[PDB]
This record gives C-alpha cells, structure tokens and sequence, in this order.
RNA sequence: CUACAGUCGCGAAACGUACGUCC
RNA sequence: GGACGUACGUUUCGCGACUGUAGA
C-alpha cells in the first residue's frame, strides 16, 4: 500500500512526461507503478484538461484484475473507470464510452478494429497510453499496429497534439536473436519501435530485488532410451501392411513427393505422409466419380499410415497403454462416422492384432526408461522432501494425460494427486503459481514467468529429462543467452541520452521509409467463377460465385442446397468472437463421408455456414486444373462483400 | 578393534543391489554409476537407491563396521528379505538405521524420527546383539557412543541395506575391517 | 635429408601391410617423409618380370612443383625414372608414353580425369598406387571424387584386374557439416567410404615425440564494440536515400521488384537487393524504343552508383574512412573521365557538394574506428616484449589488404613495422612467427581474433569443439573390426554407386530460332545469333561487317597471347554514353574478328519479345555453329 | 623501514592512465581488465598500457616501495609530465625504469639498454636522491643491491611511471607499506 | 576467353509439426 | 472460423567475396 524507492525511482524519470519501457519483474509493484503514475496525471490536471488516458492489456484475466484494481481504486478520487472485453464490443455506441470515461482499459484488438471504423480518427483524443507487457510489440503485432499509426501521426509531418505512449513490460526477450551485438540491435529497436528515449531499470534496490524475484535452478536429468521394443514391431508390420496394399492403385508415390527415405517413427516421417498426401490429393482422372472412390480410398489409407504414425510417436515418448488406447479412440472414432470395405478391412485386421497389442502392453518389463528414472528421480525427491507438491511442463498437451493417467493408478509414487488447469498434489500444463517448489520439464527445449505476488523463493528444483543431446546443446546455449541479454542491457546503460535519441531518429526514419515504401494495394482479382471440391471426397460442392465474405476475414457460401449439402452437429464449446455466437460445426453430406467442413455461426438471426479453405480445393472450370490455397488471404478472387437484405 | 568383535564381514548379494550400482568383484566396495546399467527385469530387484548383502544372521553374537566417508548422504540399517521393493528404508516397521539428513541433522528412521545434534560421522560401527534386542552404533572416536539403542524381535535376518543418494557420480562405499 | 622417426614408422606401417589407409598426420612434413617411406617400401618388394607403378595427386601448382622436386631428389639414386605432369607442359611425348615409360608419376588430377574422360588411358589397372594428397577435399564433385566415381565403377560390378591401393594424406578429417557425434562419424564414415579405404591409423603411442612438430597456439579473443559518431554513415545515407528517391521517381514499381523485406544501408543484404533490382530492369519490354534508352540507362546509372555506396560503407565499417572516401573519390574520377551525361552531372554534383564536408569529416582523430585501435594497442603491446616477432594477419577481401598496407605505411606509432603484401615484419595476407591475429576472419605463440559482429567468437568456439568431436570420432571409429566395417563401407559405395548412376539426363534441346542480342545498359541492337560462331568451342565472335560500325574499341596498351590466340585491345559500345565492356578484339590466326562474351548482353527473342539474362553460354541455348575460316 | 625514510606513498593520476588498466576504488592498487573499457577520450590518454602517479617530486628526498608479485611482465620506473604520449615508458630521454622482458631479463634503460641477470623481484624500492641526482633500484631483502644508477637532475617532476604488460586479464601491481 | 572446382558469408520463397493468445 | 507471436524439423533457389584447376 505505501510505495518504496523499489517503486518510486521507477516513476521518477516517468513524471516528467516522457515514455519508457521500465522492466519491473513483480506484478503488484508494476500495477503500483502503474497506479502510481496514474495518479501523478490525474493529480496533475488544471481545470479545462481531465483524464483520457487508455490501459492496453493483452488477454482477458490480466485485463479483468486490472479493471477490478484501477475501478477499486480510483473510484474515491472522482475518476469513472470502464473497460472493453469480448462481450462488450456490440450492442453500445463506442464513442461516448471514448469520451464519458477517463481509465478506458479497453483490448488493443478492438482499438485496431475501431480504427478501422473510424471512430477515434486521431489518437489526440487520448492523452496517454500506458502499454502491459509491451515486449510484444515486435512486428505487425496490434501494438505495433497501434505505434504504426502514431509513429506516421508524429514523423509524418502533421505534427499536432500527440499523445504520451509510456509502456511497461517485465523482461525484454531476445527474440530471434543469437549475437550480443544483434541483442543490443533487438533491444534498441524495441526502444525504437516504442518511441522510448529512455530504459529505467532497478540499479539501487538490489536488495529488494534479491527478497523477492523467486529465481531457482537448473536440474537437468540424463538418460538412456529403451532397447527392447515390441509396439515398434507390430505397428511396423501393420504399417507395412496397409502401405503395401494400399499402393494397388497409386504406384507412383514415391515419385509423387520428394522426401527422401522414411524411417518409422520419426517427425519427418510425418513429413513424408503428409507430402503424399497432399501429393494424392491431386489426381485428375477424367472420370471424376472413380476420380471421387479412389480418391476417398486413399484418404483412408493415408490417414490410417498417419494416426499409425502418431501411435508411434506417442509410445516413443510415453507409455505404451497410452498409444494402445489413443489408436483404440481413433477406431471407436471412425467406427461411429462411416463404413467402408476399405474401413472395414482396416478395423478386422487391427481387432485381429489388437489382442497381441493388450498382450505385449501389459508386460511390465516394457517400461519406458524414460519413465522408469523419472519415477526413480522423482522418488529420490520425495526422500529429500515428502512435503513437495509437483508440477509438470511437458512439450505438447497430449502428454499431459498421459502423465496424468502415470499418476492414476501409481502404487510406487501414491502420493500425487491430479489437478488439470491447462488441494492438488500434482499438475501438468504446458505452456506459460510459484506457491509449490517443483516444476518437471519433460522432453522440452523468455523463460518461465513464475512471479506474480509480492512473496519469497525459499528454494526449488526444475527437473528437466533429457534422452538427446539436442536439448543439452540448445539450453547451454541459452543459459549463456540469459548471460548475454544481461550483458546487452548493461551494454545499453553506457550511453548518453542524446546519442541515443538520434539513433533511434535514424531507426524510426528508417522504419518510416520502409514502411511508406510497403505500401502494395490488393492485386487484380479473379472474377473467373471457379469450382470449389472436398479434399476427401472430390465432390463438387460450391464454387466462387455464391461466396460471400463478411468482414475481410471470413468466407460463408449463398447456396441454399449447399445448406442441405453438409449436416450440422453443436459445437463442444459455443462461444462468440466480435460478431458471432458459435453454434455448431457442419460435415460433409455424402455417403460416408463426414469431413469438417467449418462452423455455423449465429450472426444476428441467421445460422450462417462459415467454412474454411482447409477442407477444399479450388478447381480450375476452364481447364480444370485443381490447385490448394491453404489459407483463405491467398485465394485471390472476386471477393464479394456480405449482403443482410437477401435472406 | 578392541572391544567385542563378533561378526565377519559383510557382502553385498549379486540379485538384490539397484539398478545403478556396479559393486566390484572384491565384493565389500560398490561404486555409483555414472548413468545406471538396465539389468535384466525381475520382482527381486529393489528398484531404490538400495543393495543388500546376503550373509544370514546368527543367534545373537554381531558388530560390523563400514567406511560412510566420500558420501554427501548415506543410509545405514537393517532390513529383512520380505521387504517391499518400491518400499524405501525409514518407510517400514521393520527397519532400525542412522540417518545424517539434508539439513545436517543426524536423525534416524525407527518404528520415527530421533533427532540428534548435527555431528557427521565418517566410519560407523554397527553392533548387534539378538540374545535380549541390544543394538548400539558405535561409529567413531566418540568414546564408542551408540548415542540411541533400539530393539528388534523380528523372526527374519537383518541384512544391511545400503542407501545412498544415488545421483552423485563418483560416489562410492566401502565395507571393511571389524 | 633429413631422418625416420618412430611415429612416422608407425603411420607408414597399416599401409605396409597391403591394406587402403587413410593417414591422419599432421602437418611439419611428416606426411611428406610418410609418403617417401610407403612408396619405397611399396616399389622396393616387387618380384622380376613385373614392376609397380606409383602416381602422387597434388592440387596445387607450387605443391606440385615441391613434391615433384623431392621425388625426383630423392629416388634418383635408386634408378627409378621419376617424371610429372601438369598443365604447363606442351603437347609432345603423350601420357601414353608417360604412364609407360616412368615409375613415380606427379599428376595434378584434372589431367587424369581428362585422360580417363576422352578413353586415351583405358582405366586405373595400369597403376598400383594412387596416393591423393589432401583427401579430405573429397566431396561433391572434386576431381578425387571423379577418379574416384571411375574406380569405385571399375569395382563394383564389372569385376576387371587387379586394383591400386588408395591412401590418403590428410591432416584433418573434416568432420564440417555435422552438430552431433552420431552426424560426425556419418561423415568420417562416407568420405572413409568414398575413398575405398578401411584404417584411419593416426599416432597414439609416441603422442609425447609428435608435439615437438605441432604445436597449438593459445588464443585470445578480443571483442571491440562499433562506432556511435558515425557521421559518414549519416552522410552516406542522405546521398543513398536522395538517389534511390531518384531511382523511385523514374520507376514507380520499385518494390514490387524484389522480395527482400527490410534492407538496411551497408550490409550485404542491400548489395543483394541492388544487384536484384538490377538484373529486374536491364529486362524491360515497352514499345517506344527510345524511351527504353533513358529508361535502361538511367536505372543501370542509379544502380551502379548506389552499389558503389554500399561498397563504400562496408570498406568504412572495417578500416578507417580515409580508405572510403578514396575509394569513392576514384571511382567518380573514373566515371567523370568516362562520358557527358545530364544524370551523371547531377550525381557529381550531388556528391561534389557534400564532398568537402565528407573530406573534414574523413580528416579527424576523433572519428577512428576503435577496431583499427585495438588492433594497434596489440600490435604496439605485443612488439614491445619481443621485438623480433613475426606477424601474419589475416584479413577477409583484398581491398582491406590495400588498405590496411597503407595504414601501417601512414601512422606515428607504427614505425618499427615492415609490410609485406600476398626483410619484413608483419605479413598481410588472405588465405595462405609469433602472431597469427584474425582480422574477422573464419615456440610461445599467440593467436588472437578481433571482431566487431558477435558470432565470430561463436564460430570459432563451435569450430574447437568440432576438432574435439573430430578426435572423439575418430577414437571411436578406430575400435570397430575391420570385417564389418569393410561390409558398411560396401553398403554406402553400393548406396551411392545407386545414387550417382540413376538421374545423369540433363538432355539439352536446341531452340533452333533466331535472337537479337542487345547492349545490357544502352538497348542498342548488336548483332544476331544467326551470326555468331563457335571458334574452338571456346570463344564467340560476330562474323559481320554491319558489327563493325557499332563498336568502337580503345588500343590496350601492350599486346599479349592465348595459347593459340593474340590478344590485342579491349573493345566498346560506339553510343553516345554507354561504353561498355563487351569483350576484346583478338586475331584468330590470319585476321583479326572482334570476340565478346554473354555476360554484358541479354537475350531479346524476334517472335515472343521477351528477354532473359543468362551468364553461361554452356547455360544459354541456341544452334552452336562451328566457326569456317573461310568468311 | 630501516634505511633514511623519507618520502610518501603516491597515487594513479586518474587523467593520464590509458583505456585498459582499471584501477579499483581503493585507488592505490594498478589492475588490468579482461577487455577494455571506454571512457571519456582526451589527448592525455596513453594508447599504451601505462600509468602515471600524481604527486610531483623534490629536492633530495624521496623513496617508494612497489609490489611487483602477480605480473608476467612490468616495468616500473619514473617520468616527467611532458612525455610523448604514443612513446613507450623508458625510451625517452625523460625516463629511467628496470624492465622485465620477454626472455626473462632485469634490463633497465638516458636511454641505454643494459641487459642483466635472471633474478625476478618480487618487491621493487625505487630510491631518489636528487640533490646528488641518483636513482637506485633496491628490490627487497639484498641488503640494499642497487641493481641499477642513473643520473637526472631535471627541472621537472619525476612521477612515479609504472608499465605492465597488458594482455593479461588477471596481471596488477600493488604499492604498499614501508 | 571459355570453363568446371571447393570453402565462406548474407539472404528470399514453398512447407509440415508443436505450443499459446486474442478478436 | 480467421489474425498474431514463439519454438522444432525438412526440401530447394538465387547473391556476393575468398581460394585453386584444366583447355584454349
Ligand atoms: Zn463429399
Ligand atoms: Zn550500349
């Protein structure tokens, strides 16, 4: 409640009415910061001049805490804050919410949106943006979109009353940098890009910043991988199997795409089926129905090889009862969707080796050694400590489960407790609180932003498992990278204020340059009608003259029988974003052929099918050449505007 | 080596040692690895950072003697064969051990934890006595102070089990002279 | 001469035994004593009625020359008839005679990749030990790696006679491409593979008599920060931001021209782009030829002005600015000389006004480029202890030698050096004593390494740690046995031997049609490629007299040879102000043609329009016609 | 301190010594870096890996003691302040010092290279009697071995110069007490 | 003059996968 | 649906400089 030197020489160079990309590594000090140099504006102000300032945060539960914060506030000192979420963005006339407020915390997205529309035509009508974590503003980032249309207000020579753009964030990030001196470059343009003449950093509170930063250390983990694999074999041999009989009529694969010799169970591996299959994806037979069978024949090998594949990869990394009973959901799957003979061959032939699948799984010999020293490390930990609550990083989501399902049923380590948040013993999340002293980082090469509170560290250990030197050579690398960045910001503290102004001068007038110069309006579209077909079945669905678009992002289709022409079926999760209330997703309508087409929308009253580019591919009506625009901003045709009065 | 020597000395059995451990062929000395050798997959390996030796008991006449120096952390007791495996020592109702903990305390592991001041001894000198349930560490140059006794009226031998923390490279115990 | 040691015994002796080696010795002449010992051990166990026949692969000229000299010095007393061969001798006693008539043949490999290519040698059975020097360059498509293809094709499959014996020379492997050890022994095992070798014997007992020859220097790493008062980058980027605005105004699709993204002044990312841009609008199509001249010269005039700043700042950034600005002042006395122009009055006199601040700029100790200063603490510091050392500083171009020579040449501090380019002191030298210092570049001696651009510390650091996975590997590779290993190199020949013989179709077709060629900045229309001929599959020339008016040329000063040809003078565009560099005007043996080449020139074709920029005629296509003398 | 004490203690005049020596706050102690440091250029700097003292010098008596332990090579001598900057310590007509050079020699240099025997000090006591215009380079414990005599009788201060050889990160000389 | 050759340095396009985030 | 950011890996393509070779 009260502010220290820790938080006040922070807003010390700030008073003067200057910009800054100050570092603070707590959270409760950068909103007291925050707060603080909120108050010195509004305390600051003559009659005739009253607050307009903007709070730009990035995702919802930061932006909720911070309306909650700044409305508990400064709600005794005469000031009316409101914010902008999702759900506030229809229904309300936005101007007088820019106008009728002073601590408008709206989302940057809708900023970016709004002037699109229109309304706020300069940024005079605000006074001050104060900017959360502003390391993001990188490129074409909404920050940077925003910092686009002030630097191009201020430099562009119609100087008139801008505004102060004072941001905040809590560690600089190298970003693709590998160089100290392309650090310093890096660092530089982020001041750059930002208009901050200056860096404010701690200097004469170390101590303060030594009570509270919560910094641990490294604990990797080394281990040797498993010789006696019989999952492998078998899937091997069903592999084997379905490629060989599926080649009968494609023989010209291999020669189709160009990867080079597959082995199984690897990324690249997935690369090869992947290539094929978007290779076979293009087959032109003149009969167009044989075209449609074989087609959707090979779609089902292609995709049988992959979820194979992904079998593997899944018993590479975790247990093998996990990728028995992933390939046991992907045939109770496609058992619910449709049957072919195809199909139908494919699922008796994996109940016929299914047995020795749930035999040779449930030996317990065949323990991932992975695992096995994980166990054995983690056991060694609850002999140091049995007061321990553990949480995981692994690389992908799926492995979440899978150590959750390690901890169900564990008699050796009995002593965790599931918790899922991607009184809990054990949790596992993937991807960036700091209340429990153990975080396991599983096969996984900014760091970790563990510090939200005004706490302690006390200790803790990181368990990173390592089974390739890859992860060994990248993570030195970038323990020596959290040295060099230390060293490019006391590298930036060497200067003089007046010679960092005009090399960020000679960067902004070079951004400014580049940017007047990138200025390539949309190219000659295709009025060419041109036919749309699924990529699984080759069937002719649409085309592009009853594609709409709504608002230069999204893309529904007019036809009335192409209504009738998918199924819809409600979404798991409905929700909305800036238009919409999503209701269902839609499958394609044939005989068994159930593709995700897209999704259904509730727009105002309608239910409108917008689909995606992913499931299609565009075909030629001229020749009938059948080419594959992957994503819709890359499909260059007569794009027509959306039209409410039809129906 | 002057007052009552009773036993011989100990021997690490070849099928109940860890995962890890790579105990030479002179049999009183094993020696950490540096990543652990996967032996072959049984239900008699401890699958801990344990080894047990083999030599069955006797009527009540024991003292042995064992090197705990070159060792951040190490375990001493006595644990029956019909031991759990996943089980650690200081988790049963069947162990009496020493313990020089993490926060350096010599605690031990018994029935509970018995809290001693922090003194780190180098050699110890395990004496065992099945005639009344006397046991008494004699460890080192302490004027021969077991400091705590505990008793055991098991119906089972009493094999040291060895525990050590097991992620140390170049860690090494040794068993010698009584 | 000199005498055998034990270890150079015990490199010699796995090839002793019959089998292909591939020595690892390091360097100090070891490997040429190596060499001497297998081959007299080799020439010397051979029974009457037949006898050996040894060949040496250099790859340079002077190391052809040296090993040449000592196999003749050396085997001149045993009576073995030593000879060499290389491309300076003359067409006379054939290599038929040769290979026949000798015992220790010194070929330089092209020469036996010709011979085997044109059939005159049938094959390699005719030698019985091909010892390559350097195989460690044995790789894509080197000349060891085609002997090898032709070896490797007479073994595998079509059995013939009896086989030579490979051995390499090396000092170090190579283990370049690789990041992990299992990548490193890949390497190690293709190259072990493509030479048909199986012992990679190196020193191991006697490693404490071998350091008295090599000798591994400590380094020091001295990384210098870049400028902050860089008022001639200032001065540079208004000069290049004023013409590109000008280049921008006569185009208006500048850049739609080029993908490159974000180009900054003075890097190499802007020459990419410039020399882009350039090679987008020598290719223009609009049908008002005569604005096609100003347009072609004017963007070729920008262009090449704004790629002589660009090359001004990167010479500023790695010397000192005097270098820069006399490297610009040259080129504009150069350009000035060269024709009358109203574009190239108003670049000399955009520049001629900055030109006297630039030079007051240029002319200060205060704007130093602090790496040239470190540079001379070093030298100053390092001098000072022993002033006998010797100095072998590497730098990158050649321009940075020029002009780093003559900024030794002009300093008060540095008095006591003695220059020497490629009785001295230092030696600045590019790419061949006390101190080998790096100029960013990738008994008691030192080497150190100076660099502005953080990352040269990181290669040199990755490249040591390469040389410790080299000697890992090789460790590793040395405990194999020998079967299986000679059956996994059999493996990968065989891999390869597949590889290689499946995809040789690069069948050309011959667009039997007419073009017009025309000058690359003026558009004026030169000749035709109806007219051109093909002298000695060679050289190009324009059998037409109408040519004869459309060039002028400018007397070269002294004349000179081919090895069937008189050089005579350079030749021009006869335009008003394009002269350009077309070619030059020889003899051929009688009379004298005018002979050009496709490098300043494009491709207008007469049906479609269009024109292309080719650089290769091997890589342009058109009815190649043999040249009769008599038109 | 057992001779005629006379003189005082000096310290690094912080204008004149060049961008590589970092002489720590205590501000009597020469130390070298591990990479050169930039800081505000004048024409006073060395370009050098040198260092002058302050405190000009007197009639006839002045003395100082120099540490020359944890150093490969030095040289410690005196100066005048009217010294060509760029111009290495002891080749001047304005300097006299003793040198530890590369072969491993004490030569001194009036400007005359006198090469002498192989004994490294580790302490060095420069004694100045300038009303008889003598220098004399007493090292430690030699019952007063001069090891060089020089004469200057010059109208200038004579600060005392010291050189160290300055590729070295880790080499500093210290002054301390008689 | 043709013409291969090997290394270095900086790039631009077509990708698949993994995570998150908003509108 | 689409936008943005980060990371991993693969397959090509041109550009500039350095070094050397054979034929003519
Ligand atoms: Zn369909
Ligand atoms: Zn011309």
């Amino acid at each position: 409640f009260k502010p220290r030197n820790y938080q006040l020489e922070l807003a010390l160079p700030a008073m003067k009415g200057k910009n800054t990309i100050i570092c603070a590594p707590t959270g409760c000090g950068k909103t007291f910061v925050s707060l603080l140099i909120c108050e010195h504006h509004l305390k600051k102000f003559p009659q005739g001049q009253k607050g307009k300032v903007v709070f730009f945060a990035n995702q919802i539960p930061v932006y909720e805490q911070q309306k909650s914060v700044f409305s508990k506030y400064f709600e005794r000192h005469g000031y009316r804050v409101t914010g902008i979420s999702g759900a506030t963005a229809e229904n309300v006339p936005v101007e007088q919410i820019v106008e009728n407020n002073d601590i408008i915390i709206l989302t940057p997205q809708i900023l970016v949106n709004n002037l699109k529309k229109g309304t706020i035509p300069s940024l005079s009508i605000f006074t001050l943006m104060i900017f959360d974590e502003c390391h993001n503003t990188s490129k074409q980032h909404p920050y940077n979109m925003i910092m686009f249309n002030y630097l191009d207000q201020k430099l562009g020579g119609s100087s008139g009353p801008l505004p102060q753009v004072i941001g905040l964030t809590a560690s600089v990030g190298v970003g693709d940098a590998k160089n100290t001196d392309e650090a310093l470059d890096y660092i530089c343009k982020l001041c750059a890009s930002l208009d901050a003449s200056v860096i404010a950093t701690v200097k004469h509170n170390l101590e303060e910043l030594e009570q509270v930063v919560y910094k641990p250390q490294k604990f990797f983990r080394k281990v040797e991988s498993r010789i006696s694999d019989k999952f492998k074999y078998i899937i091997a041999q069903l592999m084997r199997d379905t490629e060989s009989l599926a080649k009968r009529i494609c023989k010209d694969l291999e020669n189709l795409s160009q990867i080079q010799n597959r082995e199984f169970g690897t990324q690249k591996y997935e690369q090869w089926i992947v290539t094929v299959q978007k290779a076979c994806m293009v087959f032109q037979m003149p009969d167009k129905d044989e075209e449609s069978r074989i087609c959707k024949a090979l779609f089902l090998y292609t995709s049988h090889l992959r979820k194979y594949n992904d079998a593997l990869i899944i018993s590479e990394h975790a247990r093998m009862k996990d990728a028995l009973d992933y390939l046991k959901d992907f045939f109770s799957n496609v058992r619910a969707a449709g049957f072919d003979e195809i199909e139908q061959d494919l699922t008796q032939r994996f109940e016929e080796k299914l047995q020795e699948l749930e035999s040779v799984s449930r030996d317990p010999s065949n323990e991932n050694p992975k695992l096995e020293d994980l166990c054995f490390i983690l056991q060694e930990e609850y002999h140091l400590n049995p007061e321990t609550i553990t949480i995981l990083f692994v690389k992908t989501r799926a492995l979440v489960d899978a150590l959750k399902n390690w901890i169900e049923g564990n008699p050796k380590l009995s002593f965790l407790k599931p918790g899922i948040l991607t009184d809990h013993n054990i949790l596992i999340a993937t991807s960036v609180i700091a209340q429990c002293n153990l975080v396991i980082l599983y096969e996984y090469v900014i760091k970790m932003i563990q510090t939200r509170g005004r706490g302690r560290a006390r200790g803790s250990k990181c368990f990173l498992l390592t089974s390739n030197a890859g992860v060994i050579e990248k993570e030195q690398i970038n323990m020596y990278k959290e040295k060099m960045m230390n060293d490019s910001i006391l590298r930036l503290q060497t200067w003089d204020e007046a010679v960092f102004r005009e090399k960020i001068l000679h960067i902004q007038t070079h951004e400014k340059f580049i940017r007047d110069s990138q200025e390539k309006p949309k190219p000659v579209p295709d009025k060419e009608n041109k036919k749309l077909l699924c990529r699984k079945c080759k069937a002719l669905a649409c085309y592009t003259a009853d594609v709409r678009v709504i608002e230069e992002c999204h893309y529904t289709v007019l036809g009335d029988a192409f209504k009738e022409c998918f199924v819809s079926r409600p979404h798991p999760k409905p929700k909305q974003f800036s238009s919409f209330e999503k209701r269902a997703k839609i499958f394609c309508a044939r005989q068994n052929c159930s593709h995700d087409w897209g999704i259904h929308v509730k727009y105002k009253t309608f239910e409108i099918p917008v689909i995606k580019i992913e499931s299609f591919v565009v075909e030629d009506i001229a020749t009938g050449v059948q080419t594959l625009y992957s994503k819709w901003k890359d499909f260059h045709f007569e794009k027509i505007p959306f039209d409410p009065a039809e129906m | 080596s002057r007052f009552a020597q009773w036993a011989i000395h100990p021997t690490f059995n070849l099928k109940s040692l860890s995962c890890s451990l790579e105990v030479s062929k002179d049999s009183r000395t094993v020696t950490v690895s540096h990543r652990p050798q996967p032996y072959r997959w049984s239900c008699e390996r401890f699958s801990t950072s344990q080894v047990l030796c083999s030599q069955a008991l006797s009527s009540g006449k024991h003292y042995w003697e064992v090197d705990t120096r070159n060792c951040s952390h190490w375990a001493v007791g006595v644990a029956s064969w019909e031991m759990s495996r996943d089980q650690v020592l200081g988790r049963t109702m069947d162990s009496c051990c020493v313990e020089w903990k993490g926060t350096s305390q010599l605690s031990a592991w018994h029935m509970k934890e018995t809290v001693l001041g922090s003194d780190r001894p180098g050699v110890v000198g395990i004496w065992l006595n099945l005639e009344e349930g006397k046991l008494a560490f004699y460890s080192v140059d302490n004027q021969e102070k077991l400091l705590y006794e505990c008793t055991i009226s098991a119906s089972s031998p009493l094999y040291p089990a060895f525990w050590l923390y097991g992620l140390h490279p170049g860690n090494y115990l040794i068993i010698k002279q009584v």
